[PDB]
């Protein structure tokens, strides 16, 4: 099939600034004089919008900031004074050959200056141990930019197993990114030990935040 | 006005089937090519099929080549997905979208998209959710602001809704997407208040998931 490869995955942009994401095909996406290839935009939990189709032509209700041209394999979308209803997913799309595909996407995201996390960790609660289970959760709230990692210690080493993540999208008040990580262990094993540790790594810091509670309390 | 509603989604047992169906509503249906079109969840768009205006050509995307059948009813206009044989990759929110012509017909483009339905293959029974309070320690709390959360564990089916406090407390919070381990589903929620209000206040969290008819109002109380 043919394959779309967008980039970057993700752009972290100014509002007023000038946007330029690009979209490249495994194989030529030109037909008789023309391409086959379409910008569609999309917001959470919402279905796409088109933005352009033919590889230049703006859809007709789009703002003149957005533009679109290439061909062959190369394409690309413009929204040069980029604002706050631009905010959002933006995918490429052929119709060459079939299966008709889609690119990957790119996430368009407020950029912002760096945060640290705030780290939060929380033993199992009583009603959990009850039903022979023990999860930890610990929380890394509003951080930026996106990328973090999170790694457990139990009483001294990293444990791998059972350990579940999630993040919130990017926050429409402060601009920043949170996770949630959970550790679940069954109640015995969580008490054949005495130290949980929630580590986070993040950009602003090259020392890991470190945040853990000890048992017996 | 132009609009495509989907409807048919739902839960189905892997190797069950289940029939989509899509309501146009402003245009001449009887000339406009159809598609479906289908999204995972986290995951990218997948074309899954295409009919003519004219039922003339269908196309089916490999992945549901011998499973799925598309068809179309010009009278009533609507466009119409049978699913069977489904498994656990058929998991996704199932668009409904009109192709159209800029110079003609092979230049064709997606031009209207629907909200479309969900559809969820699975083995898993309705199970309401664990709510497990997550309080801090006595003296492991320091500064001024404290963060304590809600633990919402293996629940079937999606969604579930959190609050705290009702709503009084909208600010600083953050309720995680859920994330299916096994196949069951398991979220949680943070919310973040001053110190001098906690243990001296409650704090509740109110999670509500309709499938069980369940709501729980979890009081997050200090550990001894």
């Amino acid at each position: 099939d043919i394959q779309l490869t967008q980039s970057p995955a993700s752009l972290a942009v100014s509002l007023g600034q000038r946007v330029t994401i690009s979209c490249r095909a495994s194989e030529s996406v030109e037909y008789y004089g023309s391409s086959l290839m379409q910008w569609y935009q999309q917001k959470p939990g919402q279905p796409p919008k088109l933005l352009i189709y033919a590889a230049s032509n703006v859809e007709s209700g789009v703002p003149a900031r957005f533009s679109g041209s290439g061909s062959g394999t190369d394409f690309s979308l413009n929204i040069h004074p980029v604002e706050e209803d631009d905010i959002a997913m933006y995918f490429c799309q052929q119709s060459r050959k079939i299966p008709y595909t889609f690119g990957g996407g790119t996430k368009l995201e407020i950029k912002r200056a760096d945060a640290a996390p705030t780290v939060s960790i929380f033993p199992p609660s009583s009603e959990q141990l009850t039903s022979g289970g023990a999860s930890v959760v610990c929380f890394l709230n509003n951080f930026y930019p996106k990328d973090i990692n999170v790694k457990w210690k139990i009483d001294g080493s990293e444990r791998q197993n059972g350990v579940l993540n999630s993040w919130t999208d990017q926050d429409s008040k402060d601009s920043t990114y949170s996770m949630s990580s959970t550790l679940t262990l069954t109640k015995d094993e969580y008490e054949r030990h005495n130290s949980y540790t929630c580590e986070a790594t993040h950009k602003t810091s090259t020392s890991p935040i470190v945040k853990s509670f000890n048992r017996g309390e | 006005d132009v609009q495509l509603v989907e409807s048919g989604g739902g839960l189905v047992q892997p190797g069950g089937s289940r029939k989509l169906s899509c309501a146009a509503s402003g245009f001449t249906f009887s000339s406009f090519g159809m598609h479906w079109v289908r999204q995972a969840p986290e995951k990218g768009l997948e074309w899954v099929a295409y009919i003519s205006s004219d039922s003339s050509n269908i196309y089916y995307a490999d992945t549901v080549k011998g499973r799925f059948t598309i068809s179309r009813d010009n009278p009533k206009n609507t466009l119409f997905l049978q699913m069977t044989s489904l498994r656990s990759e058929d998991t996704a929110m199932y668009y409904c979208a009109r192709s159209n012509y800029v110079g003609y017909h092979v230049r064709w483009y997606f031009d209207v998209w629907g909200a479309g339905t969900t559809v969820t293959v699975s083995s898993a029974k309705t199970t309401p959710p664990s709510v497990y309070p997550l309080a801090p320690g006595s003296a492991a709390q320091t500064n001024s602001m404290v963060t304590l959360g809600c633990l919402v564990k293996g629940y079937f089916p999606e969604p579930v809704t959190v609050t705290w406090n009702s709503g009084s407390l909208s600010s600083g919070v953050h309720t995680f997407p859920a994330v299916l381990q096994s196949d069951l589903y398991t979220l949680s929620s943070s919310v973040t208040v001053p110190s001098s209000t906690w243990p001296s206040e409650t704090v509740t969290c109110n999670v509500a998931h309709p499938a069980s008819s369940t709501k729980v109002d979890k009081k997050i109380v200090p550990r001894d």
